[PDB]
């Protein structure tokens, strides 16, 4: 079992309904759940059941299907739900996870140091922090 | 006299059976009927235990059983919300002439090619959990063993699994026993070529997760079996061989909440026979009249799915019990100050009635 | 007034009984510590500063270091058996080393006793050059055995054949001839045996139980050889010429796993000058009219009738007692209440409301056996932990001190002690 | 409120073994199985294995069966996961992760705060802090924690950062307080 998630990476306008699809490589009888990675954190469960909701997470997540094909339906997004999210499934073992998509929400395109700042999209290797949940923006700097 | 029904809380929409308490009141000729509305409630916990034969003919079934933990609780997600699995493995009994007494061959029972642990009656693997993974991985470091003759000693085991209700982890739920041979069966008797007299007593002799009173008890004969198998909710699924067939077939005629199954040379199909063999039991409701006697004899007639109503022991049988189907069960106490207890065989779930006559 | 006697305690004493008129009641012990050099609890025969009598006083033989023959729990006496001055106790659990290969094999060994242990002659048929259970190497050679009324020894492996079963038979004059100790396997000649039967029969434990009995009018005692877990473990209990073994009849059983051949009788309970067949079920599960399975028994009576003898029971007395394993050991006990009419005993290990165990003793009729003992015998001591076991083994159909009435002796291997009756 | 307290960030070198504890609270830790997943930087979610509390039982995926030896304290509350033979690849964060209930809702409701182990051939090192003189820059440093950190060529730690600015240090206990000055 080798759940392929779909999509690999996606973004979307604030209150948009989305749909997550992990197909199973056989079918798993609702063997399957969900979980967001925030930065820095730990990932939180989500889905349960394949259907189920749980406790303190906000009523726009939805979980749907059987058997083989499962849908992860999210009632219009906030800033609040930037993350990673893998679907985990339940059904053999080892366990396994999907690919895990990145639900970056979209706004309007926008030694000495050289910082930048306000760009979207995007020897030494750089990392660049995850968007703030006040405005969304991505900063560089480099060492030269 | 009257049915006096009382605490009948109404069947959930956990109460799989109403009146969950009467108290009927009369004897000579008493017809008491009171119905119970038996609905087969959706997600009824259900605890289960695989105890499987470790023979040197179930060398390759020990393969297929490893991964059937995570298998089996996969399938009854959609017949249970709460399930647990254990295990347990037996052979023989660990004396002459079942097996070989050499020291060459106590510590190898089978031929010397064939590497084999020193015979054991029983072993308890695993204590029921939650966790299907223990139960696959205890299975897996689980030795193949082997003995001498044809039948295998697996009633002892049986009979372990049965009483030890603590140790085993039996919870109050439905319990299920998928005793699993591909070979005969030992019984009470079978023992006295072994010099064994004294028979399988019925209690919890598992010393460090072993059953090392082998050389004291015999195999249990099908009464005590059957009698520790109801008495503790336990539903068996005799999974044998097709070359048994015709012989574990006629043992779940004697044996209460059975249904035995084929299985390949490997039991590959050993999920599929629980599921349809569960399916049966649950589908069926035995009710039982617990024990009460002179001065109590139950008549039943049950008026099940598609019309049909049975008599005597068909009545006191239903078929075609849909998800959340109601059934209603004529059942006349005829009697000809005392609480006994009615319970449809493997539920703990109990209608309680008093014939204070 | 009941002649209630005891025996050595802490033994294993009580389990097997005979008789004696040439008097003795030759009661093995089979998992007592023995006087043999390096042998450990093999067991003896007890005839009783008290001492059995040493069947083969010297310790275990050695191979020509390695002894040749385990005779540490070989389980010797476990059934002991009498015919005038000849006795066959033997080791269902003699696990002589075989001379070709170190095999423990319960291969059985009978010490057959001439004119009172002036020669022990070693008689142990399934001890030859078959082994392994293959042949008769775990036949266990004296599981059960009897007498005929020729002197004919006549000897049940139940293990024979990957415990098929077997009868075995020959006569004194035979095993003298063959007679020689020098070597452990004595082929002797001219010894009716039942052949070979299909692997289909295995597992079959014919001569789990052996009685002796007419059956064809051939002037010569037929075998009967009870097989509890043939027949698909339905259990049946075939008949054999006594000319030549062959296969006379046989008979199914009504109920799986109940051990239809655990003990097993023949004897004239119709009284029309042609012996009967009996058979007992100690397994024999019935479903109470409350719907709850609970074991009571019945003994199955094959009646025999001058055209032949019937395929289905005359007569299946059953047994009330709850759990009591009716059916554990019939022996013939004849004319009990002096009407001409042929009785049989049955012991109950597990019954009793004390797990006492009754002794049930049916009278006779037209039919044949009865449904309802008519005498009841119980033990007279009182229960302890240990079992009672009290109708485990027993024997009986003759008369000991001469009253002019048969009597019967029972053994009772869990308290270790026996008792006798008189009419 | 069930809670899994691991140990800090570990430091282990090549060949090495690591000892990640787990102080579970809040729940039962005989009665639920405990699990490990691995989790690479910037990689997905891997499962090591389970250990069992209860009778001791362990079983791991085929990449973790010969090298991850899960063990379980049953008095103290607290799994331990063995990295014996260890390899600089292997510096991640080892989550231990509890069932919702487990039959077969084997879902990772439960996750600790992580334990970044930092498997290295090089030993605690000061944090460098050199600004021009808006922020304060930290190189070569070792090990983490105080832009994330980022790994160079030279084998430690570095990271940017964008009132005096106080780099903290916990296992080199170095404190440096370098005032932010262009």
């Amino acid at each position: 079992i080798q759940m392929t998630q779909s999509p690999a990476s996606l973004s979307a306008s604030l209150g948009d309904i989305v749909s997550i699809e992990c197909l199973a490589s056989e079918g798993i009888s609702n063997n399957l759940a969900w979980h967001q990675q925030k930065p820095g954190k730990s990932p939180q469960l989500l889905i349960y059941g394949a259907h189920s909701l749980h406790d303190g997470v906000p009523s726009r997540f939805s979980g749907s299907g059987s058997g083989t094909q499962y849908s992860l339906k999210i009632s219009g997004m906030q800033p609040e739900d930037e993350g990673v999210y893998y679907c985990q499934q339940g059904y053999k073992y080892p366990i396994t996870f999907g690919g895990g998509t990145k639900l970056e929400l979209k706004r309007t395109v926008a030694s000495v140091v050289c910082l930048l700042n306000n760009f979207y999209p995007r020897n030494s290797q750089e990392s660049v922090t995850e968007q703030d949940s006040k405005d969304s923006t991505y900063s560089l700097s480099s060492t030269l | 006299g009257s049915k006096d029904i009382k605490k009948n809380k109404n069947v959930t929409n956990i109460t799989q059976i109403q009146p969950q308490q009467l108290v009927l009141r009369l004897r000579s000729g008493e017809p008491q009927t009171f119905t119970l509305k038996f609905k087969r409630a959706e997600d009824y916990p259900i605890d289960l235990y695989y105890l499987m034969d470790l023979s040197y003919s179930m060398k390759d079934d020990l393969e297929n059983v490893k991964s059937l933990g995570t298998d089996l609780m996969n399938e009854m997600r959609r017949i249970t919300s709460d399930f647990r699995i254990g295990f347990g493995s037996f052979v023989e009994k660990t004396v002459m002439p079942y097996i070989s007494t050499t020291p060459a061959k106590l510590r190898n029972p089978c031929t010397s090619e064939q590497n084999c642990t020193s015979p054991f009656s029983y072993k308890n693997v695993l204590s029921l959990t939650n966790k299907g993974e223990v139960f696959n991985e205890l299975v897996g470091k689980q030795r193949i063993s082997g003995n001498l003759d044809s039948p295998e000693g697996g009633f002892d085991a049986i009979m372990q699994v049965a009483v030890c209700g603590s140790l085993i982890g039996w919870r109050n739920v439905t319990r299920l026993l998928v005793f699993s041979t591909d070979a005969g069966f030992h019984f009470a008797g079978d023992g006295k070529l072994g010099g064994i007299v004294l028979p399988n007593d019925g209690q919890c002799h598992l010393e460090n997760n072993m059953y090392t009173m082998s050389h004291y008890y015999d195999y249990p004969s099908i009464a005590h079996l059957v009698q520790k198998l109801s008495e503790n909710n336990i539903q068996t699924i005799f999974a044998v061989t097709e070359e048994f067939q015709p012989v574990y077939k006629e043992l779940k005629n004697l044996i209460p909440k059975s249904a035995v199954g084929t299985l390949s040379a490997n039991s590959s199909n050993v999920i599929q026979l629980i599921i349809d063999a569960y399916n049966s039991l649950s589908s069926e409701v035995i009710l039982e009249n617990g024990k009460l006697s002179e001065g109590v004899t139950i008549s039943y007639k049950s008026y099940c799915k598609n019309g049909v109503n049975g008599t005597g022991e068909n009545g006191r049988k239903c078929s075609n019990i849909s998800i959340g189907d109601e059934v209603q069960f004529e059942i006349s106490i005829t009697s000809n100050s005392d609480s006994f207890k009615i319970r449809p065989l493997g539920f703990t779930e109990e209608v309680e009635v008093i014939l204070q006559y | 007034a009941p002649a209630v006697l005891s025996g050595p305690p802490g033994s294993f004493f009580g389990f097997s009984v005979e008789f004696y008129r040439p008097v003795s009641v030759l009661v093995g012990a089979p998992k007592a510590n023995t006087s043999q050099p390096g042998v450990l609890q093999g067991g003896a025969v007890y005839l009783c500063q008290c001492t059995p009598i040493e069947f083969d006083s010297k310790g275990s033989r050695l191979l020509e270091e390695e002894p040749v023959e385990y005779k540490s729990l070989q389980w010797f006496g476990a059934t002991v058996r009498a015919h005038g001055s000849s006795i066959l106790a033997c080791a269902p659990l003699y696990s002589w080393r075989t001379e070709k290969e170190p095999l423990s094999d319960p291969v059985g060994t009978c010490y057959l006793s001439t004119d009172n242990f002036t020669r022990i002659l070693e008689y142990a048929p399934c001890r030859s050059d078959f082994s392994w259970a293959a042949g008769q190497g775990y036949c266990q050679g004296g599981f059960s055995a009897e007498f005929t009324k020729t002197g004919r020894v006549v000897l049940g492996g139940p293990g024979s054949y990957f415990w098929q079963g077997q009868i075995l038979s020959a006569t004194q004059e035979q095993i003298a001839e063959s007679y020689y100790p020098e070597y452990l396997i004595n082929l002797v000649q001219g010894q009716l045996q039942t052949r070979q039967a299909s692997s289909i029969y295995d597992d079959s434990y014919l001569g789990y139980s052996v009685a002796v009995g007419e059956f064809s009018g051939d002037d010569t005692e037929d075998f009967v050889a009870g097989v509890p877990k043939g027949n698909l473990t339905y259990g049946y209990v075939t008949i054999l010429n006594g000319s030549d073994i062959r296969s006379l009849y046989n008979f199914s059983g009504e109920q799986m796993a109940s051990y239809f051949g655990y003990a097993v009788a023949a004897t004239d309970v119709n009284g029309d000058g042609l012996d009967d067949l009996l058979v007992g079920a100690p397994l024999l599960m019935d479903r109470t009219p409350d719907g709850r399975p609970q074991e009571v028994g019945r003994v199955y009576v094959y009646l025999q009738h001058p055209a032949g003898i019937e395929p289905t029971p005359t007569l299946t007395l059953t047994g009330h007692d709850e759990f009591g394993r009716f059916g554990s050991s019939l022996t013939p006990l004849g004319d009990l209440d002096q009407d001409g009419y042929n009785d049989v005993a049955i012991g109950a290990p597990f019954g009793g409301e004390t797990q006492q165990g009754v002794v049930f003793v049916f009278p006779g009729g037209p039919g044949g056996l009865g449904s309802k003992p008519s005498q009841v015998l119980q033990p007279l001591w009182a229960a302890s932990h240990t079992p009672d076991f009290f109708g485990s083994a027993l024997r009986g159909g003759r008369d000991l001190d001469g009253n002019g009435y048969p009597d019967l002796i029972v053994g009772s291997f869990g308290v270790d002690k026996a008792v006798v009756y008189r009419g | 409120e069930v809670q899994l307290q691991q140990s800090g960030p570990e430091v282990g070198r090549p060949g090495s073994s690591v000892k990640i504890s787990c102080k579970a609270s809040g729940y039962t830790f005989t009665g639920y199985i405990l699990s490990w997943v691995k989790q690479s930087p910037g990689q997905g979610l891997e499962w090591i294995g389970w250990v069992d509390p209860e009778y001791g039982s362990t079983d791991s995926a085929e990449k973790f069966k010969k090298r991850a030896t899960l063990t379980a304290d049953i008095s103290s509350n607290t799994a331990y996961i063995q990295l014996s033979s260890l390899t600089s690849e292997d510096t991640a964060t080892y989550f231990c992760t509890r069932y919702y209930d487990g039959y077969y809702r084997r879902w990772f409701a439960y996750w600790g705060q992580g334990t970044l182990v930092t498997v290295s051939s090089a030993s605690t090192k000061g944090p460098s802090v050199f600004p021009l003189a808006l922020g304060c820059l930290v190189k070569d440093y070792f090990p983490e924690p105080v832009f994330p950190a980022v790994l160079q060529s030279s084998g430690l730690y570095s990271l940017s950062s964008v009132y005096i600015c106080n780099v903290n240090h916990k296992p080199s206990n170095t404190k440096v307080d370098k005032k932010v000055e262009p």
